[PDB]
Formats: structure tokens, sequence, C-alpha cells
RNA sequence: GUGGGAGAGGGUGGUGGAAUUCCCGGAGUAGCGGUGAAAUGCGCAGAUACCGGGAGGAACGCCGAUGGCGAAGGCAGCCACCUGGUCCACCCGUGACGCUGAGGCGCGAAAGCGUGGGGAGCAAACCGGAUUAGAUACCCGGGUAGUCCACGCCCUAAACGAUGCGCGCUAGGUCUCUGGGUCUCCUGGGGGCCGAAGCUAACGCGUUAAGCGCGCCGCCUGGGGAGUACGGCCGCAAGGC
């Protein structure tokens, strides 16, 4: 019960799971999805296909609010990161732009043993 | 730091004759100026070791020159010591 | 005394009287620490590359000075007190190293 | 594609207040270009770096930006 | 001496942005996380993802290098102050003032100790989850000392070039950092790689010697026993010589 029709689509990808969040122009979210949202549970959430289905689900849930214009924002590196964008373009939603915002530090914090 | 006029004042003061730059008198003088400066710097900044080495080396050079002067001309050595007020 | 450059970035939204007050305090501060003012460039409103104190833009001033060294840092400390002063950077003035010349 | 210094006038490497010239030494991201692209001297490169960073602190230049397309 | 130069050399203060974590608020559902696969774990008191605001600590992405500096340990945001070493040019000054250096004294990564702070992230010990024949291990979730600062101790190491310091001599080629020069190049001083002569058991070293010489210090004398025992000295202890 909103009728937004334009906004940003954030794709957060990792080697574990890929999630998607649709949002209004000033950044407040509308609907979202993920590999767990759909049937998949375990490591299966990391497959590109899961990313696809997730993008799709969030896309439909966006159609419900009458979303049309969508600006894609990508964060993280993971399998199906690109696949997510692929499905999102073919979602029927018109994608204005795509940007990679993936957060990187300036080397502030020491990471876990497996990250060094 | 030590600027040009600061240096020259001392050089003029300690030169055996005009134009003299590198005589033992002047050397020990300048050296001792740098010493005093560094020591006042190491009153504070006690944590600075890398400079303290420099201080050691300087001291050593000075003692070398002085030992030389005292070896050759004990009078001028006495004069230098009296003037600078060291050792 | 040595030769420096004082960069000051203040709030863009100041009106005449306010800005004049701030520049007044600045001038007074410079004089107080014994800084002779050689030349000055006021660029005013410019668009920052990243927001500073939530403001997208900034007001820029530049002062080429000659002042006693030991009083520099304090002179910086005094300038940042002003809320309306967002940025202060003092830099020893240097010769213009060129390139592609 | 040639280098940055290759196309440019006579410009001060020490000027942190000059955006128009400095910007050209940065990529799409706010990152500082390597020597391969800037085509400077190691000396030139260092001075450029320092200067850039100075500009950054003054908010004249970006600390980082966001990559388009992809 | 004068005049120039490069530098993460050192100390003090200030300051900047990214990120992690936590708190506040908005908006927003059903999972997130994690792994070879999983589970512990967190989530309906509303998490994860998204926007905005705040708090705090720690480390400085690109620049960055096969790079630079330092006697070694080691030193990377930016600014200022304080300060050490060093290189070049001029050929101006003193006139052998030199080299080495038992003992001494000072420095000395990390971990560790004392007192006081500080604490985000990481994380010995420890508490749990799965694996598996088993687990105290490898993987996963938490997590204290500690990692951080002040001051005082500790004196070790693959503290490595496994190569003491200084000087003179003995083909070059090429890459490079930094000066000067009348700037295809030449001349200094650093950092690498090939290679004359020569050396070397060989590998390899080769104007940055492991070559030819000289001076001085340290050290070795089969393996184990053993860096142990005893003694001494240092140390709050650990323990060190
Ligand atoms: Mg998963
Ligand atoms: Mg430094
Ligand atoms: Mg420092
Ligand atoms: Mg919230
Ligand atoms: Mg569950
Ligand atoms: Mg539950
Ligand atoms: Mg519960
Ligand atoms: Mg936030
Ligand atoms: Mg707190
Ligand atoms: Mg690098
Ligand atoms: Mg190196
Ligand atoms: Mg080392
Ligand atoms: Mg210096
Ligand atoms: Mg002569
Ligand atoms: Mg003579
Ligand atoms: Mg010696
Ligand atoms: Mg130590
Ligand atoms: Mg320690
Ligand atoms: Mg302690
Ligand atoms: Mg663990
Ligand atoms: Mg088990
Ligand atoms: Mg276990
Ligand atoms: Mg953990
Ligand atoms: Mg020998
Ligand atoms: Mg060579
Ligand atoms: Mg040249
Ligand atoms: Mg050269
Ligand atoms: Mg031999
Ligand atoms: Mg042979
Ligand atoms: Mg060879
Ligand atoms: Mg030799
Ligand atoms: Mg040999
Ligand atoms: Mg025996
Ligand atoms: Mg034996
Ligand atoms: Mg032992
Ligand atoms: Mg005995
Ligand atoms: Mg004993
Ligand atoms: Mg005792
Ligand atoms: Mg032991
Ligand atoms: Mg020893």
């Amino acid at each position: 019960k909103r009728q937004v029709a334009s906004g940003r689509a954030y794709i957060h990808a990792s080697y574990n799971n890929t999630i998607v969040t649709i949002t209004d122009p000033d950044g407040n979210p509308i609907t979202w999805s993920s590999g767990g949202v759909i049937g998949y549970k375990g490591s299966r959430k990391g497959t590109p296909y899961a990313a696809q289905l997730a993008a799709l689900d969030a896309a439909k849930k966006a159609m419900a609010y009458g979303m049309q214009s969508v600006d894609v924002i990508v964060r993280g590196t993971g399998a199906g990161r690109e696949q997510a964008i692929r499905a999102l373009q073919a979602s029927g939603l018109q994608v204005k732009s795509i940007v990679d915002d993936t957060p990187v530090p300036h080397n502030g914090c020491r990471p876990k043993k497996k990250f060094r | 730091p030590i600027t040009k006029e600061e240096k020259q004042k001392v050089i003029q003061e300690f030169a055996r004759f005009p134009g003299d730059t590198g005589s033992t008198e002047v050397q020990v003088a300048l050296l001792t100026l740098r010493i005093n400066r560094l020591s006042e710097h190491l009153k504070v900044h006690k944590k600075d070791h890398h400079s303290h080495r420099g201080l050691l080396m300087m001291v050593g050079q000075r003692r070398r020159l002085l030992r030389y002067l005292q070896r050759e001309d004990p009078e001028r050595y006495r004069a230098l010591i009296e003037k600078l007020g060291i050792r | 005394m040595r030769r420096y450059e004082v960069n000051i970035v203040l709030n863009p939204n100041l009106d005449q009287s306010q800005l004049a007050l701030e520049k007044e305090i600045i001038q007074r501060a410079l004089e107080n620490y014994g800084a002779r003012v050689e030349k000055v460039e006021e660029l005013g409103l410019r668009r920052l590359a990243y927001p500073i104190a939530k403001d997208p833009q900034g007001y820029f001033l530049w002062y080429q000075v000659e002042m006693p060294e030991d009083r520099v840092n304090d002179l910086a400390r005094e300038l940042r007190i002003r809320d309306n002063v967002r940025r202060v950077m003092v830099v020893k003035s240097q010769e213009p190293f060129l390139a592609n010349a | 594609k040639a280098k940055v210094k290759a196309t440019l006038g006579e410009f001060d490497l020490r000027d942190y207040r000059n955006v128009e010239v400095l910007k050209r030494f940065l990529s799409e991201t706010g990152k500082i270009l390597p020597r391969r692209r800037t085509g400077l001297s190691a000396k030139e490169q260092r001075i450029l770096a320092k200067t850039i960073k100075r500009a950054r602190i003054l908010g004249l230049l970006p600390f980082t930006e966001k990559l388009v397309r992809k």
C-alpha cells in the first residue's frame, strides 16, 4: 500500500549467501529476499541460481508496490553476484544504473585467522 | 635549530685569525654548541634514542679533538677549556 | 620566523555579519600570535568531494604568512575552537616544484 | 592510451589547492593512479601523492568514490 | 667551512577518511550466519540486508616499488614543532687530529612481569558445535590474559646477507634510487641482476667479494651427554649471561 515506482536495488553477495533488498529513493527499504527466503537452506544458498531466484522474488514483491525505475547497487564478492544482476535486468524491471559500492577498509581492523 | 648567523657568531668568536673556519678551536666550539643543543633537547624527549646516539658520537669527536690539542699545544687547550667551560 | 600558509574552511551558510565576525576573530587571532600577513586568497563557496560536517559545500580562505615557529601549533589550536570553523590546515610554505616543463 | 603528464601544461606539483589539474591523476574510484598511468618520476610521484592527500584533507578531492557500470 | 639534496630515521603534540563493533531512530520480514556438508550460535523483546545519527578503540587502502631511511631492533595517513644520520658541489679552513676496540656504558622485534589506565577487532587459556576409530588437533560459534598508552623491568631469536669493522687494489654489461655536470652520455653515492681474473668441497661469490692484501676485535677444534649439572653474577618472577 505504497506505490513507490522508483528506487534502489541493493545486492549483497558472499560466498555463503546472496541477499537482495529493494528500497525507496531516500534509502528506506520496501521488500527483500535471499536464498533462504526461497526453498534453499544450507550451502545451496550460495549457488548463482539461488541469487537468480532471490532477485526474481524481490522483483515481484517490488512489482506489488508498482516499482518501475531501479538503480542497482552491488556490495560484496560471491558466486552469483553477477547472476543476480543478470536476473534483475531480465526481471521486467528497468534498470537505470549499476554501481559497485563494496566496502573496503583502509586497513583499520585485524581480521580473523582465516582471512590473513 | 642552528641558523647561519648563530653559527657565524661562534666562528668569529673562536677563530684564531680571520677567515679561519676549520681550526681545532672552532671545530670544538661548534661541536660543543651542537652538544649543548642536543642535551637540552634530551632533557625533554627522553624517549628519543636515535638522537642520543648522535650525541654520543659528537661527544666522542669533541674528546678526540681536545685530546689532540692538549697533545700538541697544552696552552691553547687550557684556553679552550677555560672559554667553553667544559671537561 | 618562517613562511607558512593557513587554509581555513568554514560553514558555507554564513551571512555577511556572521562571516565578517568569523574573519574578524581569525585576523585577531593571527595578530595575537604575531603572524605578518603577506598575501591572502579567499575562494569562498566551493563544492566538496565529500561532505564535511554534514555540509556538501564549504567556504575557503588562504593566508600566506610569516610567523614565529614555536607559536604555530598553538595558533592552530586556537583556530579550531570556533564551531563555525570546520577545517584548519597550516603548512610550511614551499617553492613551486614543477613538472612537464 | 597515453599518460596524464603526457597531456598537460606547465603545472605545479606542489599545489594542493588546484583541483582541476589534480583530479586528472585519480581514477573513477578515488584511488591514486600508478606511475604506469601518470607517467611521472618517482620523485614527481611522491610529491604528487603528498599533495593529493593534502587536498583530500581539505575536502577538495575525494578519499574514495563508487564504480559505475560493472 | 659554505651552498645545495633525498628520505616510513627518531621524539612530542594535533588532525583526517574508509571499515569493524556497539548504542539511537527511521523503514522493513523470516531468517541470518557458517561449512566439504553441517551443527552449536544469533533472530517475534523484530535480527540479517537498507538509510540517517552518535560513541569508542585500533590500524593507515590507493600512492607502493624488484623502492626509500636507519648502526641493529626496526620505521608507512596528513600537519606542525623538536632532532640524529647521510650524500653532492666548491677545493675555502685545521694539519695525521687516523683504524680497531677486551671491560664498561647505551640501544635492543615479539612474548612476558610490576603499577596505573584503556578495550573496538583479533585472540593463548578456556566453554561449546560438527568431523572422525578417537580430540585435548586441523574446520565452526563464543571468549579472558594479551594485543593498545604511560612509567619501570625483562636482554632472547632463523636478532639472517646464517657473511665483524676499516682502507687500498683487481674487466665489464644491464636495471634502478639520489646528487652534480659542458645532460647519445660522463662523474659521485646507494639498491639488484648477469658475468673478466681469481676464489670455492661443491652450490655458488665476483668494485655491495666468499678475489689480492694489511690492521684490529669476536668465535671454532668429532657426535651424544648438553646450553644440562655445579658455581658465580644479573632478575620482582619467568629466566638470562
Ligand atoms: Mg550458507
Ligand atoms: Mg618519518
Ligand atoms: Mg615521526
Ligand atoms: Mg534498527
Ligand atoms: Mg532455526
Ligand atoms: Mg530461537
Ligand atoms: Mg529467545
Ligand atoms: Mg549506520
Ligand atoms: Mg565503550
Ligand atoms: Mg602494496
Ligand atoms: Mg625492501
Ligand atoms: Mg628483518
Ligand atoms: Mg634534517
Ligand atoms: Mg686547500
Ligand atoms: Mg698551512
Ligand atoms: Mg669505532
Ligand atoms: Mg626487547
Ligand atoms: Mg611488547
Ligand atoms: Mg602489563
Ligand atoms: Mg576461535
Ligand atoms: Mg569430536
Ligand atoms: Mg575442541
Ligand atoms: Mg571470533
Ligand atoms: Mg676475517
Ligand atoms: Mg652494476
Ligand atoms: Mg641530472
Ligand atoms: Mg648517476
Ligand atoms: Mg683463500
Ligand atoms: Mg668450478
Ligand atoms: Mg654471479
Ligand atoms: Mg672489501
Ligand atoms: Mg669461504
Ligand atoms: Mg665429546
Ligand atoms: Mg662437547
Ligand atoms: Mg638459554
Ligand atoms: Mg663448577
Ligand atoms: Mg645457577
Ligand atoms: Mg638476588
Ligand atoms: Mg627458555
Ligand atoms: Mg649477549
